[PDB]
């Protein structure tokens, strides 16, 4: 379980993903030529999981950078760490899914899938011993959406033993306008619901909120809410890019934190919270990490988790502080809180302490739960499906693509039924 | 002449196999290089042309990092490589993959390592087989070798160092599924074997060796102890020994109920000094006490069937029987109807060697107590009701059904540690 | 007062006499098998060791058939170890087949509903095709 | 009737059959090298019935050293005597029997068996007129007790003529060292009940209740229980070793003492009861000696003989004494104690007299009684063996060696009978 | 000539065969290398007993036989050895462990045809043989069993020839097993037909007179058979001296023997003095004659006052006179009993033989001027017999050892057969007593 293969779809998939590669590379101490300039040994011991060595020094990330639109492309190359990815990794179409997920995920997408797949056969049978899969993109889209989705099945019939595991963005009406985002993200979700193993639910409604609420940004760009999601990216690969006991592979993650197939939506939460490349003076302490890490407002999900019940937790403790002071804080929050943890699973509570923290913050905490609350987001996307299906508002977007409205009415179920399934668990008593 | 062949089964049984090995040739005076400037020594290592010294060992593992430590090692040199067995990827803390899944690819391998060790042995009293309960590899392959063991060598006594879950070192939720799974699976197959649960050992590094954050390192030096003093009398030519046959004979009442508790003492930090002599009386009597057990349980709710003290250092049997006299008065050490009392002692002339740099004080004498107690059903009864907890709702179920288990494996194996449980309790009960 | 002697012998280192003191009150003097034979004797010789024999023997009897019992326990014992293993092999055996079959059905049923997304695909495909070119 | 070979099996077995060989050697004036060194023609006169004469003036013991366990064997060797014996007589397994009765008598032992009855044939065959074997082992363990009994049956089917004579050490829960001991003993006696002429009933339930009440030993250990034991053994063995006109030889030892076959199990006695440490002591009288008869306190089988009667009785008397004061203290213990001498066998206590006192004391005496109240031994060997074999307890172990439930039901069972029959002689009245 | 055969069988025969042969020798001159000044100008009585060789060589007329060879060894390289020729001394090498079964059927086996080769050797040397002389202890499975066997092929071998018995009667005191009742009973029945008179020696008797008269605090087997010498030697000097009673062996059953089955005659000696005492005056033929009327001088332990006499025979030695053995035999009709059976006359045959007292130099006995022997055929030795079936019976009911014979081949209805043949024995001596 060394090798992990990534892959970037659409225009938040790609902006995610470049955030994602300049802030690991700098954690491993790779400049953007591809060459190690670190001082610690513990940078490379694990840097096989995303990087593959080239040409002596050089090392190349194992990843795939994908749109049906070409801009992007030229976006990534121009930017920071641009010039560090593999020439023949970026498949680009010309069209662009003009935010319709059928035409990403049956019509323009089918016709660019298979280049992609060239490229992620030559990865993957390059790997010694191959974890899975690692997909950045959004719901609300037409390529990371449909495209995305279609990848993520293809990829799964040639690879049925391997890890499939997702960045989603979740959209919200206060960040982007297009009114047809509910649909898009329902199709998705019921694909994610059937051929995923893990996936990060990150909404740009909590994203919005944490950067308008908390960070006081009156008009948040996406490289404000992007900051949090590469924060939240880093935090949670901590485990799979260091040496370590803890969900240190794919599997074993997955192992721990999926009780039930269909339950794989993690609510991801990270503090401190902080904006773009701002200082800094003054850390935080064990305790104040262990109950920041667990509010509401650090979820990068628009779900209270107090208003349902983790069934597993894994929490990352990074920077250099006492494994004894971390333990301590990390009980005394679940024997203080028991009735947000199900009975039900003894001992749901996975903690790990990595001594590098990353680049800004001496101390940092990243909180990954499997929490009933997640249904509020889905109740979320549920409810504006229903508002635009009940009416079929732009349903011939779709139907134009060869759709049938039986498919809308598939998905729709499908997510009302994980909603239904989430709530029992909630409601499941151990006695 | 007398050979006892080692496996060591997954992370838990290598790093406990290396804490023991490297006791053993501090003990016998053999170099990490094997070579040495008694003869019981002979009974754990075989002699080559060169008058070097190898382990009687085998050293498994379905991913390769625990035992490339062993390869990269001070004691690289000490094992032929053929006798370290590894593959590339991880049984991911499930036991339908170190059983089926990864394990059906290494397990003939291995096999035909263990016929070469048995081949250079005249005497084979059998196997000793350390592993976890809660690994992937330490429950699962470690049934599949049993089995596989029993069918090879029929009846050849089988005797198992056992790692009980803990929570606090605890790294997947799923323990107690594994547990369960390969304490039915084993039951038939093992003669004898020692459990040591982890916060016994946690709790005794804490409490005795002024431990804040007791580490792998230190609960393998303190279970490498009782281990050293359990084979002590196979490895040295005392005052009174004990064999694996004598093992069985004195401590296994019924083919099930194989499970004795260990009690070490004394466990004394390497500061204060003031701390000793202790007398043979006073390390006995620490046998009886809860806090120095390997197991958390209370014998004085439960009633002994069998105990066997074997004492090592300067130790003189007319000590021995006198302390044995006044253990024999005590009201509060309660003994079952249908047993004579049963006291079976062994004494070897060695003092407790200590790892050079270690958290252990050297003493002159030292006693590991072997007692068949029914207060042992109490740490059965724990891990079902963990099992039962996660069971009614079919938590985790679908990663063992998804490797070809079925859930009918899951109701027999808990049905037998129903039927074990209630074994405990007839067995106590006066006829 | 009354005594009858009577000389009986005289000789070089010896004489002898009877003397009477009363004659018995009874007159009339008192108020036999033959021979043995060799044959007899040892008749009677003979089956007393055939008796010794025959009991000696009988207690050989008796410790031959401990050891007859001694060669059926070790019989057991080898018996029951060969039967241990062949249980063993087959309840393994089985165990192994139950568990590739099952590994192998759940891997064709999730690529056979992959492929059946495949054949949806093809015809959503053909769909749009009827909409796309044959129309304006 | 001029030769005895002697057998030593097992731990015990070699740890009491060492300490007689000792013990003999120094009555006999033999040292380490096995060289006549005394000073009495006497020592030498019988020198034959347990030594061979070797190449020139050393004595070599007519002994075989056996164990499933190589240890024991270097232990001897090792010891003070260690170096008289035959080196070719030293037949030891690699694999001990684990304290499982089954493990010596039908697997392990098994193996073994063979090489054993070699080197007893070996000796046997240089033998001008052969007595008969003498075996020293526990009851309690594997090898002393399982092979030990399989050798019995083996040599009895070799030498079915010849007497078999055992001193078989009874296990004890005061001083155990194995849980299994009633199973291992229960099996062994059954064995002995058919298979031996003559066995000394050596209890380490008796010889801990000395050492710890009579001799106030706190903790005593096996030295100080075999201490008592060679006390025991030398002074049995007397008459066999040292001319005179009493139980000269094991057969007219066992005709004198064995009136029905199967009762064949002897309560040995001993007086002065003596410390290994109690170097002291001058003291003992005739009268003194004799009383330790109907003494309880001085039984080597932890049994008391006014519980029951006895058939017949050996009394052996050791140092210069009276054999007139003997012969009247003797006949006043018989006169006095009626009620504990069964009246259907006149004169059935005969008494010996050797001028050879042993080390230590100036006068001593040895009792050798086969009494009723043996039963007691039996009984609470039976009574163990129940509390465990109702309850299956470590059964798995003997079946798991081939055997069947019914051997343990037998064994138990002809116990059982024993003690019935020693019960019913008990009860017997010379009303005749 | 009429020479006699001396057969010593067992420890008891052969240790008493020493001490009456080391007593013939001292009475007949014959120094232990078998020479004898027999340059004498004689009586040649002493032919009876000792055969002559080419080197003027004097050899008893004797065979020693036990079934193990400690006892005959000891004769072998013993004072005596050049007295025996080896070949006379015969031994086996187990004995019969103290089993009248093992002696007579399973030991004895073995060395029967040699034994009586060599009583045929002896008796080829006879110009007229009188018969034989058998010494044996009742106890012992030798002196029992073996002795047994030999008296039944000797009355095949020297059909009618007179078989005379010196038994050793069982005492607890100096007894070495507790079966010696069983091989006593087996002994008597077996050996009843074949016996013409047997002189039976209690040795509690013999016990006591040592204790008693000879002031021996624990008397030893040298010392009883010291004295048991004196008895047999004053029974066989009329056969080794020119004598007058007793003169053949025919005449101990025709003075004797007046039924077949009733032929065990009670012996009583005096003077018993010892050695080591006050130089005293000598007893008269009174004293001596007086002391044959006490049974603490017996040789069994019985009662003549419970029976009744059916002959009686005075056997004196020394400086004795008729005139002073006629008034002793006198003044005890006077004061005492001394009842005899209806058919028979009150009365004593006498013999006198002037061939002194012998004493061994060193010995326990003082050496005496005059000396008797009283040989008395009465019915009160029944209470010998009756000691001996009473200890039989207690045992017997129980079955007690009776394995041990069984054992050997013999079976249970051996036991009841000589039971009944001594029930008819001492009913024998009821009847003959009545009137
Ligand atoms: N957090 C975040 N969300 C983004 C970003 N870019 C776009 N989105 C969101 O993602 C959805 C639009 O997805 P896009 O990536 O632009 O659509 P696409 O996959 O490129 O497919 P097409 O443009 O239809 O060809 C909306 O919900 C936007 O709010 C970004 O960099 N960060
Ligand atoms: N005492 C002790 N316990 C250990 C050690 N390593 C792991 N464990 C315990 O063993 C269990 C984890 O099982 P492991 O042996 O590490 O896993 P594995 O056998 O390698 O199986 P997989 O990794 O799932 O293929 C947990 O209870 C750990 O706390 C060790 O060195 N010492
Ligand atoms: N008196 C005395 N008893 C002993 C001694 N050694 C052992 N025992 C007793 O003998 C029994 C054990 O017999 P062992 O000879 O030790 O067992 P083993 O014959 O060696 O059989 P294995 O060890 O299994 O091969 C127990 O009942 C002990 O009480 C001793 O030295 N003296
Ligand atoms: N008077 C006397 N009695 C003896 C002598 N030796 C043994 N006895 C008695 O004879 C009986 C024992 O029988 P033994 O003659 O010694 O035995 P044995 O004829 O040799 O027969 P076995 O030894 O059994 O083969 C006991 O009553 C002894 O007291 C002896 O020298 N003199
Ligand atoms: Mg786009
Ligand atoms: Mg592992
Ligand atoms: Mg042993
Ligand atoms: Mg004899």
């Amino acid at each position: 379980m060394r090798e992990i293969v990534h892959i970037q779809a659409g225009q938040c998939g790609n902006q995610i993903g470049a955030k994602f590669w300049e802030v690991i590379s700098d954690e491993h101490g790779i400049d953007p030529t591809g060459s190690y300039h670190g001082d610690s040994d513990l940078q490379l011991e694990r840097i096989n999981v995303y990087y593959n060595e080239a040409t002596g020094n050089k090392y190349v990330p194992r990843a795939i950078l994908v749109d049906l639109e070409p801009g992007t492309m030229d976006s990534v190359r121009s930017g920071p760490f641009g010039q560090i990815f593999r020439p023949d990794n970026f498949v680009f179409g010309q069209s662009g899914a003009g935010n319709n997920w059928a035409k990403g995920h049956y019509t323009e997408g089918a016709e660019l899938v298979d280049s992609v797949l060239d490229v992620v056969r030559k990865e993957s049978e390059s790997c010694d011993c191959l974890q899975g899969f690692q997909l950045t993109h959004s719901l609300g889209g037409g390529t990371g959406s449909g495209m995305g989705t279609l990848l993520i099945s293809k990829i799964r019939e040639e690879y049925p033993d391997r890890i499939m595991n997702t960045f989603s963005v979740m959209p919200s009406p206060k960040v982007s306008d297009t009114v047809v985002e509910p649909y898009n993200a329902t199709l998705s979700v019921h694909q994610l619901v059937e051929n995923t193993d893990e996936t990060y639910s990150i909404d740009n409604e909590a994203l919005y909120d944490i950067c308008f609420r908390t960070l006081k940004l009156t008009t948040p760009t996406y490289g404000d809410l992007n900051h949090l999601v590469s924060a939240t990216m880093s935090g949670v690969t901590t485990c799979l890019r260091f040496p370590g006991q803890l969900n240190a592979d794919l599997r074993k993650l997955a192992v721990n934190m999926v009780p039930f197939p269909r339950l794989h939506f993690f609510m991801p939460g990270f503090a401190p919270l902080t904006s773009r490349g701002s200082q800094q003076y003054r850390a935080l302490t064990v305790p104040e990490l262990t109950q920041q890490m667990f509010d509401s407002k650090n979820m990068m999900a628009a779900c209270d988790p107090r208003h349902g019940r983790y069934l597993t937790v894994a929490t990352i403790f990074r920077g250099r502080m006492s494994m004894k002071e971390v333990d301590e804080q990390m009980l005394n929050i679940q024997n203080k809180n028991s009735s947000y943890f199900v009975e039900w699973i003894p001992n749901n509570v996975k903690t790990a302490v990595c001594d590098i923290p990353p680049r800004g913050l001496k101390m940092s905490s990243t909180f990954i739960g499997n929490s009933t609350a997640i249904q509020e987001l889905f109740k979320r996307i549920s409810e504006q499906f229903t508002a635009m299906f009940r009416r079929k508002a732009f349903l011939h977007w779709y139907t134009g693509e060869g759709m049938d409205e039986m498919e809308f009415t598939e998905a729709e179920s499908n997510m009302n039924d994980l909603v239904s399934e989430y709530q029992q668990y909630q409601d499941a008593t151990a006695d | 002449m007398r050979e006892c062949i080692s496996i060591h089964v997954g992370q838990a049984g290598v790093q406990i196999g290396n804490a023991c090995w490297e006791l053993y040739c501090l003990e016998h005076g053999i170099q990490p290089d094997g070579q040495m400037p008694d003869d019981s020594f002979n009974t754990f290592f075989s002699e080559t042309g060169a008058g070097k010294h190898v382990p009687r060992a085998v050293f498994v593992d379905l991913e390769p990092t625990v035992i490339d430590e062993v390869r990269t090692g001070t004691y690289r040199q000490l094992f032929h490589p053929e006798q370290l067995i590894t593959g590339k990827e991880d049984a991911a803390n499930n036991y339908a993959r170190g059983h089926y899944t990864i394990g059906k690819e290494i397990i003939d391998l291995v096999l035909d390592r263990i016929r070469k060790l048995a081949d250079q042995c005249t005497g084979l009293q059998g196997f000793l087989v350390f592993h976890s309960f809660g690994g992937g590899t330490g429950s699962g392959f470690t049934s599949l070798l049993m089995e596989r063991l029993s069918v090879d060598y029929g009846k050849k006594s089988k005797l198992e160092f056992s790692i009980y879950p803990a929570p606090q070192v605890s790294t997947a939720v799923v323990e107690p599924y594994n547990s369960i799974l390969t304490t039915h699976t084993t039951l038939e197959h093992s003669d004898c074997a020692f459990m040591v649960d982890n916060e016994a050992i946690y709790d005794i590094c804490r409490r005795n060796l002024d431990i804040e954050r007791p580490t792998y390192t230190n609960l393998n030096r303190l279970i490498s102890q009782i281990v050293s003093s359990i084979t002590a009398s196979l490895r040295f030519d005392g005052a009174l020994n004990v064999d694996l046959t004598e093992f069985q004979t004195n401590l296994v009442p019924y083919p099930r109920i194989h499970f004795p508790l260990a009690t070490y003492a004394p466990v004394i930090s390497a500061e204060k000094a003031y701390h000793e002599q202790l007398s043979v009386a006073e390390i006995t009597n620490a046998c009886f006490e809860p806090a120095n057990q390997m197991v958390k349980c209370d014998p004085r709710h439960g009633k002994y069937m069998a105990c066997c003290l074997l004492y090592r250092g300067d130790v003189v049997p007319k000590d021995v029987n006198a302390a044995i006299a006044t253990i024999k008065t005590k009201r509060s050490i309660q003994f079952v109807d249908w047993c004579p009392t049963g006291f079976k002692v062994g004494i070897n002339y060695q003092p407790p060697t200590v790892v050079p740099g270690g958290d252990l004080a050297k003493v002159q004498r030292a006693v590991c107590m072997l007692s068949n107690t029914t207060a042992i059903a109490e740490a059965w009864a724990r891990l079902d009701h963990k099992f039962d907890l996660m069971y009614a709702k079919r938590a985790f179920v679908h990663w063992y059904v998804g490797e070809g288990m079925e859930e009918g494996e899951f109701s027999e194996a808990r049905e037998d540690m129903a039927a074990l449980e209630k074994d405990y309790e007839e067995v106590g009960v006066d006829s | 007062a009354d005594m009858e002697v009577i000389e009986l012998n005289k000789a070089t280192s010896g004489q002898s006499w009877e003397v009477i003191l009363k004659p018995p009150s009874f007159d009339g003097v008192p108020e036999r098998r033959r021979d043995p034979s060799l044959e007899e004797i040892q008749k009677k010789l003979e089956a007393a060791e055939e008796r010794r024999k025959y009991q000696e023997a009988e207690l050989l009897k008796h410790l031959a058939e401990k050891r007859e019992h001694e060669r059926e326990v070790i019989q057991k014992a080898i018996e029951e170890n060969n039967n241990f293993i062949k249980m063993a092999k087959e309840k393994l055996a089985q165990k192994m087949e139950s568990n590739k079959e099952n590994r192998e059905a759940h891997l064709a049923a999730m690529l056979e509903r992959l492929q059946e997304k495949d054949k949806h695909a093809e015809e959503v495909r053909k769909n749009k095709e009827l909409k796309e070119e044959a129309s304006r």
